[PDB]
């Protein structure tokens, strides 16, 4: 169980860690995050009080190193940073915990939401998407652009996700026109399985970190990315049963994790009526579609 | 983005465009079999590809072999439609490529995008437009060429004959539009107003009469009169 301490927390802030969150008072002595699970990547996530706009955050994994968070007055957020002294580190934890300053992971031991949403996604794969290669942890925000939007402008602060563009040369071989735009199998399985991400655990670990980074973060250039890559394999005649089962599942926990309240924005509906009921995969995503249809009925 | 009546003189400026009408690609006649199902039997169709500037008509002759053993036909249509314009434009010298193709109907786009992804600067766009090009089979010559076919076929008209020599691009599209709406809204009317008088006769080089500039103008009161008389049936109005 790893530990991410707090110097301290001088503004109110809604702080998040994965699907949980705290409201902290300006200069309320909070002194971090405990007994969080390792074997996962999280993120730590933050709404300032005073300006509920910029959600920003840090994923991180606690196996990679010791992090820790520190408000910087002058850029007005909280950071993510990396303490590459062990026994100073240590020795911080251990006087927080003995002080009882700081809250606890409050996983249930029933509850699998989490693992559920981050099965494929691994920190080495974020870390690529998300470029910053003197930190081990990958910052995100509700503002950060994809390098598919900026084509449509900072390359430095963009989200790389991996571009699908179903009217593109990619997407379609010559004197295939018809057939490969009306079922996507080869852009699907050579093109991008086989070509670009080179396995569906690849593929899916970006489509989770997609949804997350537009749950958490409500980034616009994400929740496109995640509806990308869902109508992909929706639109495809031949999926490999194991990626359909999968999708299922990935699916299912997404949906049922999604706040009630943000449905309107988050689900495009275009694509949800295409996946459950026109798609190839139409009857292949039982709990998605039993889901989506007892808990989002007016979308459909 | 759509041509509409705001931005109707961009038809007659110096940047190469072609209208595509794929109306008359797949054509059947629906009838009764033998166990009193009902069945389709396919016709020869066409491409209508039109430089409303110039009048040059790309006539693209679909043959029924074209649909034997597939399904789904009036989807494929479209996708054959957009295949053969695609290989249209590829045929033509750059300095005669259309920097705009225009589609009468909103379902083409997709189709012939995809097939033109080869040509990022040529715009496909629709047309808030209701062109009366379905009507180009009430054109006895083209009629003719098509239910002749053997084999699948281009062939090139001037659908203008020689008007520009006397009249602008924009009153000769005027003048077959109005041709059109008559000859769709009713043919066999249309036709005898074109005919009626046996001294003026169809050019073997040509689709529509030789017509004087007077004659022109009784020619076209005639089918605004037709217009107007099959609009006030339609609607008891």
């Amino acid at each position: 169980m790893n530990t991410v301490p707090f110097t301290s927390a001088p503004i109110e802030v809604t702080i998040g860690i994965d699907q949980y969150s705290f409201n902290v008072k300006e200069n309320q002595p909070f002194h971090g995050i405990k007994d969080i699970p390792i074997g996962h990547v999280h993120v730590i996530h933050f709404q300032h009080a005073d300006n509920s706009s910029m959600r920003y955050g840090y994923w991180f994994d606690c196996r990679m190193g010791n992090f820790y968070i520190q408000y910087d007055p002058k850029d007005g957020l909280y950071k993510m940073m990396e303490e590459r002294d062990g026994a100073k580190f240590e020795n911080i934890v251990h006087n927080f915990k003995e002080r009882q300053m700081m809250v606890s992971y409050p996983k249930i031991d029933e509850d699998d939401t989490w693992y559920n949403l981050t099965e494929f996604v691994q920190m080495d794969k974020i870390r690529k998407i998300v470029r910053k290669d003197e930190n081990q942890f990958s910052y995100v925000d509700s503002s950060m652009t994809t390098v598919q939007e900026n084509e449509l402008s900072d390359p430095a602060h963009s989200l790389n996700y991996t571009v699908i563009n179903f009217k593109s040369r990619e997407a379609i071989r010559p004197g295939h026109e018809m057939e490969d735009f009306l079922d996507k199998s080869y852009y699907l399985n050579t093109v991008m399985l086989q070509g670009i991400f080179k396995n569906s655990s690849n593929y899916f670990g970006e489509l989770q970190f997609a949804f997350l980074n537009a749950m958490f973060f409500g980034n616009y250039g994400s929740s496109l990315q995640w509806h990308a890559m869902i109508e992909l394999i929706c639109s495809s005649a031949t999926v490999p049963k194991h990626m359909l089962d999968k999708l299922d599942e990935i699916l299912y926990y997404q949906i049922k994790t999604l706040p009630e309240q943000y449905s309107d924005i988050l689900l495009n509906e275009r694509v949800w009526n295409i996946c459950l009921y026109s798609s190839f995969q139409k009857n292949s995503l039982h709990n998605t579609e039993k889901i989506m249809e007892n808990k989002y009925p007016e979308l459909l | 983005g759509a041509m509409n009546s705001s931005n109707y003189a961009e038809l007659f400026n110096n940047d190469i465009k072609l209208f595509v009408d794929d109306t008359n690609v797949y054509r059947v006649t629906v009838h009764k079999t033998f166990e009193g199902n009902v069945a389709t039997k396919a016709i020869n169709g066409c491409i209508f590809t039109l430089n409303p500037k110039t009048g040059h008509l790309f006539l693209k002759i679909i043959h029924t072999s074209v649909w034997a053993g597939q399904k789904r036909l009036s989807q494929l249509a479209k996708w054959k439609t957009a295949e053969e314009v695609s290989a249209l434009v590829r045929s033509l010298p750059k300095e005669e490529q259309p920097k705009q193709i225009i589609v009468t109907r909103k379902a083409m786009l997709d189709p012939l995008e995809v097939h033109m992804l080869d040509f990022p600067n040529i715009a496909i766009r629709p047309t808030e437009l209701r062109l009366p090009f379905s009507a180009a089979m009430s054109i006895d010559k083209l009629s003719d060429v098509v239910m002749k076919a053997t084999e699948p076929q281009m062939v090139l008209f001037n659908i203008y004959d020689d008007w520009l020599d006397r009249i602008s691009s924009y009153t000769a599209f005027s003048r077959l539009t109005l041709l059109l709406r008559a000859l769709k809204t009713n043919e066999e009317s249309a036709k005898m107003i074109l005919l009626s008088d046996p001294t003026i006769t169809i050019k073997s080089y040509h689709l529509w009469p030789s017509f004087t500039d007077e004659q022109w103008i009784t020619i076209e009161s005639q089918m605004r009169d037709l217009i107007l008389t099959e609009y006030g049936r339609k609607y008891n109005v």
